[PDB]
C-alpha cells in the first residue's frame, strides 16, 4: 500500500518501482527571516535539477528511456540481482564517482545528438 | 463514446474571497513616498452580479496601522529631546490690549544645560495658553504632556505635504470595484468591473470635515451602519465642493539655542507686526445652498414630516469637540460654531469661524509618544475645497420630538472609509476540470 | 474579441472555451518587507499547481483528454446543457465535493498505469 | 571545441546553433537583505519568460519549428547570408520595432487552433 | 543514564524517571506595590 | 575561477559612468556605522 513519505525506501528496487507520486507531492507541500529564507531555497533547490530534469529530454514524464548505451565498465552486474537482490540505498554508492560522466555523457551526448537528428532530420 | 470522459481546463475565470497583504505605489522627504514602485488597463466586466460588504472589509486595517508605524518610523532618528521639563517661570505676555487677544500667547523663562554639561543658560521664549499649565509674582508651568509621555521634534527639513498614494495587490489577485453612480453601503452592483492598481488617496489626518478630498456624483448620500441604533457615527458625502480660506496673520521670527552635544532648538521668537488672531472665512450662501440640499436629502431616512435640528459640539477634550488639521507645517483648532446653529421644519457676505493654535500635538490616541513641531518663520495662507462631514446624534424619546444632530468624530479608521468603499480584492483560482467527448486517448 | 483579464467570466462555457490566454499571461504579471513577501507568495502560488499539472501527463498544453473514464453519480446532466445554459461560476458548485475523489482517482489510475505498459510494451 | 559560457558569441550563427546548453547550464548556477533580494530576482527572471515560451507550445526541448509562416515584409534576404554572414549581436536589431507582432501572432494563432483541431479533428 | 563519556569525570551526568513526584511550594505573605514615575513619561514598582 | 576569454568581438566601454562605484561606496558607509554602534555610548565627556 502507500505507506507514506519514503515509504518502501528500505524495500527492494521492483516494489519501490511501483508507486513513485508519494515523494512528488510531498516535495512541495523579527523572527520571519527564516521562514522568508526557508520557503527561496525549498522552491529554488527543487527547480534546479527540475530545469535539469527539463534538459533532460523528458520534461513531462518521471521514467523515459532514451538513446544512450551503457559502458560496462561501469559494472558488470547480471540483471537479476540488479531488480531483486540490491536497493537503492545501495545502489547509489557504486556509481557515485561517475556521477559526473553519468551526467556528462547524459544528453550531452543525446540532447546534443537527438538535439542534431531532430536539426537534421526531423527539422530536415 | 456515450460514456464520456473528463478533461482538464487552465484559467477558468473564477474567484473566491480572501485576504493577504498589498502594497504602496505612486509616483523634500515625506512620510510616504520616499521609496515605491513607479506606475491604467481597466477591464470592464458585465453580465455578472457580486454583493459588496463594505466595513467588514479588511484592507482598512493594514493601511491604518501601517500609517501607524510609517508615522512613527519617521520621527524616530531625530534628537531625543528629553530636558525640556524644568519649572518655568512665566506670566501673561503684553498686557493692555484690551481686544479678544487677551489671555492668549504667554511668555516664559527657564534654564536650559549648555553644549558643555555644567554651565547653564537662560532663554526666554512665548507659548500660548493651551500649551502649558500651572501646578499649584509668578506662578511655576510645565507644559502640558511632561509626564506619561516623552517628547521629541520633527527635524526640520522633511515635509508635511501628503502625496497622492495608490494600492496595489500583487499576482493571483484582483481588484473589482463597483461603477454605479449611486451606492449605499452595500447592495448588488450589477455593473462592476476590474482594475490591477487603485487610484489615487491622498491620507491627511483631518477631523470633523474631509478635506481636498474626492467628490461625488449628481445626488449626496448618507452611509451607516445601524441607522436606527444610534450607537456610531454617520458620513455624508456632497457632490459640489465649497471652498474655504484662512491663514495666520503674523511675521513672527525665530531663534536656535544648541542643547547638548550636537543638537539644536528652535523657539518661538518674537512678534513684529501687530497682534492679531487665526480666522477661517466661508461662503455663507452656498454653504446654507449645501446643507438644505443635504438635509433634503437625509429627510428619506427619518419620515417626510419630522423635525430636525442642529446643535454643536457636546464637550470632552479639544481632540474630539472642534475640527481640528494641519496645514504645511502647524496644527489648527477653530471654534466650529456657526455652521451648525439652524434648525429646520417642512415649509456676498461670509462667515467668521474664530480659530487657535496650539504647538505640541498628541495625535492617534495613543499616549506614550508626543511630537515637538518646530514653528515656521513667514505668513501662511491654506485654502481648501471643502467635501462631507461626519455627524452623530444624541438619545432622546418617542419619534416625533424633534430629533437633533450634532458633529462628533474622534475615531481615526472611518476617515479612509469614506474613500476606499468601492473595492474588494479577491483570489482567482484558474483550473478546473469537466467531462465532454474526449474519446480517451493513448 | 480579447476583451480582458478574467474577461468572459460571466458568459457560457462555449464562449469562455475560446480564449484562455488572457488568464495565463496576466498570473505572472523599512518597507520592503511586503514587496518580498508577496513576490514569493505569488510564485510559488503559480508553480504548487503547475508541478501538480505537470504530474498529470499533460504539463505542456492547456487542455489535454486522458485516458480516464467518468462516474455519472457524480452528475447525470446531458451534454447539451453541460455546455450550453450553465456557466462556469456555477460549475464548482456541485463537485465542491467529489473534487478529491477527482484528484484522487486522476492520475494515480493514469500516469502509472499508462507508462506501466509503456515501460512493459513499447520498450519490450 | 566548447569555448564557455556566452563562448561563440562573436561568432556566425551556424557555430553558435551548434552548441547551446553551455547558456542553459549557467543560467541559474545585516547585508543578508540584497543576496535575499538577489535570488528572488533571478528565480523570477527565470521562468517568466520560460512560462512565456511554455505556453509557446514546446515547453521541453530547446528548438522546434510550428506551423506558422514568415511575413515577407519584414525582411527580403536569402537564406544563404542569413546563415553565413550575419551574426547574432546584428540580428536583433532589425526586428527590434517588430518583436511584439512576432509574439502576438505567434502564440494566439497557432496553441489553439492546432487544439481546436485537436477537439474537434481527433477526438470526434 | 545519559553521559557523553562516562568514564571521563569532567562533564555532568543526565537521568530521566519513568514515573513523576511531585512538588508544592509557595510564598506565604500578602504584599504591597507603589507606583512612583521617574522621569519623563516612566513608571516603576517597588515593594512595599 | 573559470575566466573563459572571448574572441571576434569589440565592446565600447565607458569608466567614470559606472554605477557600482557607487553602491561600494555607499555600502561601505553603512557597514561603518552599522559597527560601531552597538558598543559604547560616551557622552558625559564634555566639562
Ligand atoms: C490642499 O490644496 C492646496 C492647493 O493650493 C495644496 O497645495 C499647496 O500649494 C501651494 C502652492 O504651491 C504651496 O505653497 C508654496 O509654494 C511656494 C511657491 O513659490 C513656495 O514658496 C512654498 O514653500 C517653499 O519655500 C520653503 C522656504 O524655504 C521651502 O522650505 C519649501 O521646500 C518650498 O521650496 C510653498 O511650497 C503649498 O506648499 C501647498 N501645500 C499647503 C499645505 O499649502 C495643499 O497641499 C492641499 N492639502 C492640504 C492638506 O492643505
Ligand atoms: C538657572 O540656574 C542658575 C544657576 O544656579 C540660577 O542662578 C542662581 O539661581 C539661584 C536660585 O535660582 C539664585 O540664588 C538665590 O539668590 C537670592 C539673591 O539674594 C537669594 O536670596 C536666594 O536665597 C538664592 O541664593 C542665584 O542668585 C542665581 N545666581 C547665582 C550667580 O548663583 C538661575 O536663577 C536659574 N534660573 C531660573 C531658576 O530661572
Ligand atoms: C500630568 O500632568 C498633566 C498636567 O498637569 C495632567 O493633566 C491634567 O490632569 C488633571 C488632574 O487633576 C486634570 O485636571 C482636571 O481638570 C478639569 C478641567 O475640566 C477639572 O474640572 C478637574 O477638577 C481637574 O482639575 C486634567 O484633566 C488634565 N489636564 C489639564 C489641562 O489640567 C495629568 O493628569 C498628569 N498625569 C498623567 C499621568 O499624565
Ligand atoms: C573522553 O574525553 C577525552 C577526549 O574527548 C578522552 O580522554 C582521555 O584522553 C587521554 C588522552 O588521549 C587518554 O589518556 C592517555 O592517552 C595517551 C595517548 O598517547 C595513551 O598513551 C595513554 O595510554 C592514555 O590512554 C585517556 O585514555 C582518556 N580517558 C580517560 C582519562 O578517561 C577520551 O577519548 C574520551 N573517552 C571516550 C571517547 O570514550
Ligand atoms: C440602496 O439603493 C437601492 C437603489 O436601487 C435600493 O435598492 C432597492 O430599493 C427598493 C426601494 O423600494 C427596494 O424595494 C428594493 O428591495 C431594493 N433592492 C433590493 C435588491 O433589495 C436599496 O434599497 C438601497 N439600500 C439602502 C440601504 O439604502
Ligand atoms: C439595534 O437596536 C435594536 C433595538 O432594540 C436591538 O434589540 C432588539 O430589538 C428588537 C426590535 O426589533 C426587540 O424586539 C428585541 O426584543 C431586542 N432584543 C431582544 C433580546 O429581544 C438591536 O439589537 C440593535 N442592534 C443592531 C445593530 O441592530
Ligand atoms: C477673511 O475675512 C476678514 C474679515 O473680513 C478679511 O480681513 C480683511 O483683510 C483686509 C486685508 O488686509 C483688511 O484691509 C481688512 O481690514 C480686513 N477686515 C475686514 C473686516 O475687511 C480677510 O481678508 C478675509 N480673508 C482671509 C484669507 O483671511
Ligand atoms: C517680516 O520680517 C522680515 C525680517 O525682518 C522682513 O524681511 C526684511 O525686509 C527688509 C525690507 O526690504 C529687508 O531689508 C531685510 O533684509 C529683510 N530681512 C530678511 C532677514 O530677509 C519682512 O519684510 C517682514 N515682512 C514680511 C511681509 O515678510
Ligand atoms: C466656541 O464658541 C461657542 C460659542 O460661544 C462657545 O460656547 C459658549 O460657551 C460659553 C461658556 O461655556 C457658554 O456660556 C455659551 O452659552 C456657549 N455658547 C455661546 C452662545 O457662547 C464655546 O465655548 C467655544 N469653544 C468651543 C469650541 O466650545
Ligand atoms: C451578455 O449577455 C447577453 C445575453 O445573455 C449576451 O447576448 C448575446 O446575444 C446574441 C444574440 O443572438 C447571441 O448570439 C450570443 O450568443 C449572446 N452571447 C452570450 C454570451 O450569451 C451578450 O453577448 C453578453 N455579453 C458578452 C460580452 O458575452
Ligand atoms: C460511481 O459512484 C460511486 C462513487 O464511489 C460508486 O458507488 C459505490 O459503490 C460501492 C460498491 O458497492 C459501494 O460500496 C459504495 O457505497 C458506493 N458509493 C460510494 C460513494 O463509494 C460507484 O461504484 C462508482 N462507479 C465506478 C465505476 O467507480
Ligand atoms: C491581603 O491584603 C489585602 C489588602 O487589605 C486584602 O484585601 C482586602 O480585603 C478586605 C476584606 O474583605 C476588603 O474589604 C478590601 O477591599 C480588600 N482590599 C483590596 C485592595 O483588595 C486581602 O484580603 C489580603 N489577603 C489575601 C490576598 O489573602
Ligand atoms: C521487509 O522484508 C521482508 C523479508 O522478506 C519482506 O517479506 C517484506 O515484504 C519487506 N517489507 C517491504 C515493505 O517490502
Ligand atoms: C568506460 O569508461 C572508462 C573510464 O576510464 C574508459 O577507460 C573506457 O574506455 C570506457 N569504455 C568504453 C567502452 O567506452
Ligand atoms: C548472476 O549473479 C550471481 C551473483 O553471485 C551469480 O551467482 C550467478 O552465477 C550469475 N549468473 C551468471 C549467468 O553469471
Ligand atoms: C570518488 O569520489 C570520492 C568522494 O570523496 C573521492 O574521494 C574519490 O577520489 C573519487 N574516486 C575514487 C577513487 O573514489
Ligand atoms: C480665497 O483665497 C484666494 C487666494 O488666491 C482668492 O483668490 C479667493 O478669492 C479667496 N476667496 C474664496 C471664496 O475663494
Ligand atoms: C438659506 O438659503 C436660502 C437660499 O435658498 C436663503 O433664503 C436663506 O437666507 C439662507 N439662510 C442662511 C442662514 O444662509
Ligand atoms: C417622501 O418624500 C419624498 C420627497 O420627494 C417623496 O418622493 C416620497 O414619495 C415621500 N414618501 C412618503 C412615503 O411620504
Ligand atoms: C447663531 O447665530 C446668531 C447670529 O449671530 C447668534 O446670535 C447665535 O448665538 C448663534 N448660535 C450659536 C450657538 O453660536
Ligand atoms: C477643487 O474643486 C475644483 C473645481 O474645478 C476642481 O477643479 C479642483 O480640482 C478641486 N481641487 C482643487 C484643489 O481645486
Ligand atoms: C437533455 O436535458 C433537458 C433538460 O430538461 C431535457 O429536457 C432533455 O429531454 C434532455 N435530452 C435527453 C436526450 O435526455
Ligand atoms: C462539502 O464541503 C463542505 C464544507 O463545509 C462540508 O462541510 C460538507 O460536508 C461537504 N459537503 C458534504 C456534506 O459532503
Ligand atoms: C574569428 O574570425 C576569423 C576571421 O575569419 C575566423 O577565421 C575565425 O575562425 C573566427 N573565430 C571564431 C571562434 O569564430
Ligand atoms: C505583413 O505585415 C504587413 C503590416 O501591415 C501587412 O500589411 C501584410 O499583409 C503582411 N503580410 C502578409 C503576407 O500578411
Ligand atoms: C542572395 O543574396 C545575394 C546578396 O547580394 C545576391 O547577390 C544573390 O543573388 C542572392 N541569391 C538569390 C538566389 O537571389
Ligand atoms: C523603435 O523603438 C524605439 C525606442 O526609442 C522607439 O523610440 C521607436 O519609435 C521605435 N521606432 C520605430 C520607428 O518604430
Ligand atoms: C499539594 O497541595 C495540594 C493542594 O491542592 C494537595 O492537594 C496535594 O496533596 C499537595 N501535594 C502534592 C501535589 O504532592
Amino acid at each position: 500500500v502507500s505507506l507514506g513519505f519514503l515509504g518502501a525506501a528500505g524495500s527492494t528496487m521492483g516494489a519501490a518501482s511501483m508507486t513513485l507520486t508519494v515523494q512528488a507531492r510531498n516535495l512541495l507541500s523579527h523572527w520571519g527571516i527564516k521562514q522568508l529564507q526557508a520557503r527561496v531555497l525549498a522552491v529554488e533547490h527543487y527547480l534546479r535539477d527540475q530545469q535539469l530534469l527539463g534538459i533532460w529530454g523528458c520534461s513531462g514524464k518521471l521514467i523515459c528511456c532514451t538513446n544512450v548505451p551503457w559502458n560496462s565498465s561501469w559494472s558488470n552486474r547480471n540483471l537479476s540481482e540488479i531488480w531483486d537482490n540490491m536497493t537503492w540505498l545501495q545502489w547509489d554508492k557504486e556509481i557515485s564517482n561517475y556521477t559526473q560522466i553519468i551526467y556528462g555523457l547524459l544528453e550531452e551526448s543525446q540532447n546534443q545528438q537527438e538535439k542534431n537528428e531532430q536539426d537534421l532530420l526531423a527539422l530536415d | 463514446a456515450e460514456n464520456l470522459w473528463v478533461t482538464v481546463y487552465y484559467g477558468v475565470p473564477v474567484w473566491k474571497d480572501a485576504e493577504t497583504t498589498l502594497f504602496c505605489a505612486s509616483d523634500h522627504n515625506v512620510w510616504a513616498t520616499h521609496a515605491c514602485v513607479p506606475t491604467p488597463q481597466e477591464i470592464h466586466l458585465e453580465n455578472v452580479t457580486e454583493e459588496f460588504n463594505m466595513w467588514k472589509n479588511n484592507m482598512v486595517e493594514q493601511m491604518h496601522e501601517d500609517i501607524i508605524s510609517l508615522w512613527d518610523q519617521s520621527l524616530k532618528p531625530c534628537v531625543k529631546l528629553t530636558p525640556l521639563c524644568v519649572t518655568l517661570q512665566c506670566t501673561n505676555y503684553a498686557p493692555n490690549l484690551l481686544s479678544n487677544m487677551r489671555g492668549e500667547l504667554k511668555q516664559c523663562s527657564f534654564n536650559m544645560t549648555t553644549e558643555l554639561r555644567d554651565k547653564k543658560q537662560k532663554v526666554y521664549s512665548l507659548f500660548y495658553r493651551l500649551d502649558v499649565v500651572q501646578i499649584n509674582s509668578n506662578k511655576e508651568y510645565r507644559l502640558i504632556n511632561c509626564n506619561t509621555s516623552a517628547i521629541t521634534q520633527a527635524c526640520p527639513k522633511v515635509s508635511f505635504e501628503p502625496i497622492p498614494i495608490h494600492y496595489c495587490a500583487p499576482a493571483g489577485f484582483a481588484i473589482l470595484k463597483c461603477k454605479d453612480k449611486k451606492f449605499n453601503g452595500t447592495g448588488p452592483c450589477p455593473s462592476v468591473s476590474t482594475v490591477q492598481c487603485t487610484h489615487g488617496i491622498k491620507p491627511v489626518v483631518s477631523t470633523q470635515l474631509l478635506l481636498n478630498g474626492s467628490l461625488a456624483e449628481e445626488e449626496v448620500i448618507i452611509r451607516s451602519e445601524n441607522i436606527t441604533n444610534n450607537a456610531k457615527n454617520i458620513l455624508v458625502q456632497l457632490n459640489t465642493p465649497v471652498q474655504i480660506n484662512c491663514t495666520r496673520p503674523n511675521n513672527n521670527t525665530v531663534k536656535s539655542i544648541r542643547i547638548g552635544p550636537g543638537q539644536a532648538f528652535y523657539y518661538f521668537g518674537d512678534i513684529i507686526g501687530d497682534i492679531r488672531m487665526a480666522h477661517c472665512n466661508v461662503s455663507k450662501a452656498t454653504w446654507n445652498e449645501t446643507l438644505g440640499k443635504v438635509v433634503k436629502q437625509l429627510r428619506k431616512h427619518f419620515g417626510n414630516n419630522t423635525i430636525i435640528r442642529f446643535a454643536q459640539s457636546s464637550g470632552g477634550d479639544l481632540e474630539v469637540t472642534t475640527h481640528s488639521f494641519n496645514c504645511g507645517g502647524e496644527f489648527f483648532y477653530c471654534n466650529t460654531s456657526g455652521l451648525f446653529n439652524s434648525t429646520w421644519i417642512s415649509n456676498n457676505d461670509s462667515i467668521v469661524l474664530p480659530c487657535r493654535i496650539k504647538q505640541i500635538i498628541n495625535m492617534w490616541q495613543r499616549i506614550g509618544q508626543a511630537m515637538y513641531a518646530p514653528p515656521i518663520q513667514g505668513v501662511i495662507r491654506c485654502v481648501s475645497n471643502i467635501t462631507g462631514l461626519i455627524l452623530t446624534r444624541d438619545g432622546g424619546s418617542t419619534n416625533s420630538t424633534t430629533e437633533t444632530f450634532r458633529p462628533g468624530g474622534g475615531d481615526m479608521r472611518d476617515n479612509w472609509r469614506s474613500e476606499l468603499y468601492k473595492y474588494k480584492v479577491v483570489k482567482i483560482e484558474p483550473l478546473g476540470v469537466a467531462p465532454t467527448r474526449c474519446k480517451r486517448r493513448v
